[PDB]
């Protein structure tokens, strides 16, 4: 019977349009009888759609707030407040943007110099180290192509040991060919975050970026 | 040269399927390590295609694999679908791309009434016609360079590149050279058309070791069952090295390590080479024509040997000298993955076609002529097996097969030469007994002997057991005594030596009561 | 019928005693195989033509 | 030509061949051909993962060439085991593609520290 | 009322010597006495667990069999049946080994060149890309003494996009003060999979990976026996 | 008149493992009653009757102790003494196993170059050096038929000067037909010396692995690499 | 109680300018007042030495003959006489020079290179092959400085085993510094002899002598 005000995803934040905010009411017990109400009606389009995606005999309430993004970059404080008929008093909870945010570290490193000489595949990696809010965006690119996102790995946000501040990291894996990489293509993480101007560091690598022998033979 | 082989050279058409299979040396660390099929670009660059590490390129998604096979020492690739890209120059191997361990494969598919036929046998070339050609000159043409040139003409007329192989509806062709393979057009004023295609057959790929033994099972057809076969090598040029043949020829480096079996009731024989040299790796074309040599219109059939340097099989001795009136052990190796076999020793005679009759086995057959002067021991065990013949003269200098009746194939050949000498061990000739008293027997023996273990056993057709028998120190003499003599203590009894499992010289004595 | 299954055990053990390397039945282990399997006539008559011919194919080579 | 050396602790591969001359009375070719392989990356001490990285690479013929395996030999009646070597007991700059090497690290788990062996060429070091 | 088994961790099979499978009955509200069956009876008797409350109730009765180091790794599918009260049809599972199992390739990854030229705080990488289990280890070393957990960052082993069969991937991240890094000690990595020969296996970096080389030639002629 | 007690031969006790015991008494003047017990006498016998191969104006009675190499090779003193009807207090000449070895450092050397110009006859040369107690083996080879003793001299393995500890050194020389060695047959030099583990070093040399006129060396850098297929 | 009457030494006939043939016994017991006498006396005297015992008596009154070094070149034949009391005849000895010699082949050889890739010592032979008077010299000389005869190890003279006329061999030896072989001073072996007319040979070798290999490096990567 619990109540979540999920913030808006940063994938609308940067590009998109529906920066929907989700206020999930999870385990009430019989049918129906809700109330949601909001504080900041600029666009009060109330859809609920009660599902059975709810793991037990209790429903969710998938509460939806459409079309903010100009409230939310701002920080007035959104308050969610829900009427369940089990109780009188509503659940009331709040959330806003996080006050502390640091900014991404992109990191592309190159192929491991084994991979080159099986002539396979080479894989790029991109490291993004130490931001604050948690939500990244990670993409690819080759040339000016975006690629799409089945043919990059990209691993959670987790935390990362700091005896600073909360800070995270991320690492998003390219296999590409070896053949586009020996002819010398150019490939660019991308890394989004809502703690930039710009909204993206980019980084690029290519191939380019030493033997000296001396036999002193007898 | 990298130890992995396979095709030299594959063919086929477009939509079809080919499976290649390279061979490698099967240790512990070829069994483990990737194993690539990689196209050799030109400027340089072999890009792997396929591996056995999961990758599979994207040309080749969905319609290849790669099967390991480690027990059997080898891998084979599956390509499906194939199209006139698929040609080229690939190399299969094992490990990473550019170190060697590798076998280039040149693979040419091709695009593409068909009378598909095999070198040296016959064909039927079925004509038909318009019935308004009732008595007219029931023929073939050949068209040699685009032009209608004679070839058998209804009354008995063949050109004389033809003669005695071309007959008269059907016609039928013996003895097809590679000179059959135009485009005939049969004719009775119609003309038809059928081209002939005559097929080198292909050869098989036989991986053998280096020293070990390679079994040729030449299975030709039951109607060229009478005659003469023959196993040539392919020089480099044309020509035939004939190694066996069945007209009483033999190669003069095959002495001692070639057998040729007898045939079957369908013509099906084999011939057994031992001891395996580096020049022995090759093309073998065993074949059946009177001439006792490879002319043309004999159907062949072919195999392509690898020997392997990266032998399992151990150096042993391959000559052993006795005296004359003396002893030799000689150690035969077997697979040490099957031990429990029965295992066999020959004498190599040559003379009809190299066969190889049986003087010992393990499960206790000795020959008649060879009684009291052949044993064989299964010391030491795990890959060894000694076989002692003493009493040596003149007569046995030859060579001696170490068969098995095992899966598996070393059966190595050794030579035993009589050299000019005394044997060590000193016994009495042939001693007798007076029943019940005692029975005193001297064995002398060097200083050299010394510190190995002494015995005398009695010889049973089974082998011996040692046996009472004491050993003086002081004076090099190991006795028997054989206190009241019966009639069940009699035969031959040996009074040799040993270290352990490595047996030695023996010397053998008869005691008649 | 006796004379001939001891004929197969008296041929046998020679074609093993003679040809330790070998995994075919030379023809003379298929003959008195059967000239036991009569004691049927007609699938006889073929290894006594093979033999009898590689036998006048002897009188040449 | 032939195979004099095949070391592989130091990647040498000495081959040799007398061209002949035919065409000259005593005035003939011995060719030597050596074939070091320098690995570039390896350690000094190729079993031990901590040592420094090797610079200097001294290949003398005759710590190459050595043959310290026994052989067997036919003195007038008899067989001798000789030792025709000189010098064994080397270092090596090349790890051998058929041995296994290993290295053992004290990993903890929780309460203890097991002394694991690890494997430092995988695909040669695999038990029966 | 429902019933899942799970495989051994893998610190357990790779490091230690025991290894105990669990069988887990999720949907339980009743029965303190109930029995749980596993088939491979091989005299070490199967130990039933805790009641173990799980959310809104259910105590969660759970199976934990020892000695599964012998069958487990040679390949001998264990059955776990389980009864209760709620239906007199037993509720069962079974597992083995996955019989796939391609070896992991480990990669050691320097710094960036505009990590070090700050002397703060140098970030090396570790990937252990395409395996066929899931279950992989990894750990680090500096030199030769392995740095405790709450050192290092290490993600969910995850699945690759297809090139072939399904392979997984793992990375971690090992930030070392620069003074270590410039001063030339080496650091480790070290995975753990099952499909490894003698489990375990290490890569490591340091400074001057990621060249004066002075090859000398004694003795070209002369002697060569 | 003085006894001496001398050594087992090398061609004995390492092809054959015969250690006879050669204990002689020289200087001896008319008389005939000798006697030679061996306080190690394990049961073997002896030699008497002494003959004139002296050189001197008395003659000696030697006295051979037959045995085999295991008593000898392990260390054990064998005291051949030695009583005569002149003086009342018998003589005495002890032996042992000579301990304090060294191993021979054997080195074959090739034709000089004068002689595969001048095209007739080649000669190599085996030096077996720095090994402790005097005694030694050269035996020459020609791929593995062993050569027969007249075709090679060997000379005396004498004392060489060095700084440190005393030691030998033994030389021999092989004359074989110039297209022999141009062909490449391999000629061996065996040295057997009992401080030797094995008891017997050979060395092999040929035209190909000694001295060429043509090398060239190929260095291949390889950067990812260290395995050596 | 023989008569033994020596050659000069060869030593004493190459360099110096006197050579002694020398007349000796070995076992008598006696002749405190008997001389010698040579049919060679040119004007020049017998120096007469001691009698010198051997053991229990043995005497060997030696005659010694200086300065005839020049009738031996040419073919003179040297007779030793001695009229002692032990029996009344007097004992002769007959000599001349061996004519039919050969010249001596002297060859240096080289180091093993198994030898100085350990630096030590190297070790530098030298063999004088093929000459028919069993007497010869071996001289080590280290650029110029001769060294002395401690330094370096000489065999004796055997016979060699050959097809046509016996002839003889000597192989020497000399373990110099491996220092002082890569710096590379010259070595040399000079064999003495009578069958030559400049009386030594003198074969010579260093670091780099005897027709140098050529290397062709390459380096692939």
């Amino acid at each position: 019977p619990r109540l979540s005000l999920h913030r808006p995803a940063l994938e609308d934040l940067l590009l998109g349009s529906e920066a929907n905010l989700t206020c999930t009411l999870t385990g009430l017990r019989d049918a129906s009888g809700v109330t949601f109400t909001w504080t900041p009606s600029s666009g009060k389009s109330a859809v609920q759609g009660p599902p059975e995606r709810d793991l037990c005999g209790c429903y969710s309430v998938s509460s939806v707030l459409p079309g903010c993004a100009e409230p939310w970059n701002h920080g007035k404080t959104f308050t969610c407040t829900a009427a369940y008929p089990e109780s009188k008093t509503p659940l009331t909870a709040t959330l806003s943007k996080s006050g502390n945010t640091f900014r991404p570290e992109v990191h592309l490193l190159p192929p491991p110099s084994e991979e080159l000489a099986l002539n396979e595949l080479v894989t790029l990696t991109c490291l993004a180290r130490g931001f604050s809010p948690k939500d990244v965006l990670v993409r690819w690119l080759q040339g000016s192509q975006e690629l799409p996102r089945e043919k990059y790995l990209t691993w959670a946000s987790r935390q990362e040991p700091s005896q600073g501040t909360t800070t995270f990291a991320v690492t998003s894996i390219l296999r590409v060919a070896a053949e586009d990489w020996k002819k010398g293509d150019t490939f660019s993480c991308m890394v989004g975050h809502e703690a930039l101007p710009l909204a993206f560091t980019q980084k690029t690598i290519d191939r380019l970026a030493h033997v000296n022998v001396s036999v002193v033979m007898a | 040269k990298s130890p992995i082989f396979g095709p030299e050279e594959v063919n086929s058409v477009e939509g079809n399927s080919v499976s290649i299979t390279c061979y490698y040396p099967p240790t512990s660390v070829n069994r483990h390590t990737r194993k690539y099929w990689c196209r050799q670009g030109a400027r340089g660059g072999c890009i792997t295609l396929i591996s056995s590490e999961g990758y599979v390129s994207s040309k080749y998604a969905g319609r290849a694999n790669l099967t390991n096979f480690p027990e059997n020492g080898t891998f084979v690739v599956n390509i499906a679908q194939l199209s006139q890209d698929d040609s080229g120059r690939y190399k299969c191997g094992l490990g990473i791309n550019s170190r060697g361990l590798s076998f280039d494969v040149s693979l040419e598919v091709s695009q593409g009434k068909v009378y598909t036929v095999d070198l040296g046998r016959t064909v039927t070339i079925n004509c038909p016609f318009k019935t308004e050609n009732a008595q007219k000159r029931k023929s073939l043409y050949k068209q040699i360079g685009l032009y209608p040139v004679l070839v058998i003409d209804s009354s008995g007329y063949v050109n004389p590149n033809y003669t005695g192989r071309i007959r008269l509806f059907s016609v039928v062709i013996n003895q097809l050279r590679l000179s059959d393979a135009g485009q005939y057009l049969c004719q009775a004023s119609n003309k038809k058309n059928a081209d002939l295609q005559v097929l080198k057959p292909e050869p098989e790929l036989v991986y053998e070791d280096l020293r070990g033994s390679v079994t040729f099972h030449c299975a030709l057809g039951p109607e060229v069952a009478n005659v003469a076969k023959f196993l040539c090598r392919q020089s480099s040029g044309e020509n035939c090295d004939v190694v066996v043949n069945t007209l009483g020829k033999r190669a003069p480096a095959f002495e001692g390590r070639i057998l040729l079996n007898p045939q079957d009731k369908d013509g099906s024989f084999s011939v057994v080479i031992t001891g395996l040299r580096k020049e022995d790796a090759g093309r073998y074309l065993c074949g059946a024509h009177s001439d006792g040599q490879l002319q043309e219109g004999s159907p062949i059939q072919a195999w392509q040997l690898f020997v392997n340097e990266e032998s399992t099989i151990p150096r042993s001795p391959t000559v052993v000298k006795g005296v004359a009136g003396g002893s030799v052990a000689v150690l035969c190796p077997y697979n040490r993955k099957e031990s429990k076999s029965i295992k066999y020793w020959c004498l190599w005679e040559g003379a009809q076609n190299g066969r190889c009759p049986l003087l010992v086995d393990s499960e206790g057959w000795v020959k008649a002529q060879y009684e009291g002067r052949l044993s064989l021991l299964e010391e030491p065990g795990n890959g060894t097996f000694t076989v002692i013949l003493n009493q040596l003269t003149s007569r046995d200098a030859g060579f001696y097969w170490c068969l098995t009746n095992g899966d598996t194939l070393w059966r190595t050949t050794v030579e035993i030469k009589i050299i000019e000498g005394e044997p060590n061990l000193k016994v009495p000739g042939n001693v007798t007994a007076v029943l019940g008293e005692t029975l005193k027997v001297p064995c002398h023996f060097p200083c050299k002997f010394s510190s190995y273990e002494k015995y005398w056993c009695k010889w049973n057709n089974t082998g011996c057991q040692a046996l009472f028998v004491n050993c003086d120190e002081n004076s090099r003499l190991v006795s028997l005594t054989l206190n009241l003599v019966t009639r069940a203590d009699e035969g031959w009894y040996w009074c040799g030596v040993k270290q352990g499992h490595f047996y030695g010289e023996t010397a053998a004595v008869y005691v008649a009561v | 019928v006796e004379e001939a299954k001891k004929k197969a055990k008296d041929q046998k053990e020679e074609d093993y005693r003679n040809y330790p390397t070998i995994t075919y039945k030379t023809l003379e282990l298929e003959i008195a195989e059967s000239d036991v399997e009569v004691k049927e006539e007609t699938e006889a008559t073929r290894l006594e033509k093979i033999k009898t011919d590689r036998k006048k194919a002897e009188e040449e080579a | 030509r032939i195979v004099l050396v095949d070391n592989k602790c130091k990647c040498a591969r000495i081959t040799s061949r007398i061209i002949r001359s035919s065409e000259d009375p005593n005035e003939d070719i011995v060719e030597r051909n050596i074939r070091i392989i320098v690995p570039l990356n390896n350690r000094e001490n190729i079993s031990d993962p901590t040592s420094p990285l090797r610079t200097r690479f001294v290949y003398h013929l005759s710590d190459l060439c050595k043959k310290c395996d026994p052989t067997e030999v036919e003195l007038d009646n008899q067989i001798v085991t000789a030792t025709q070597s000189n010098i064994c007991d080397e270092t090596c700059y090349t790890y051998d593609r058929n041995k296994c090497y290993t290295a053992v690290v004290p990993l903890v788990y929780g309460g203890e520290t097991k002394m694991v062996e690890t494997a430092l060429t995988p695909d040669a070091c695999y038990p029966d």
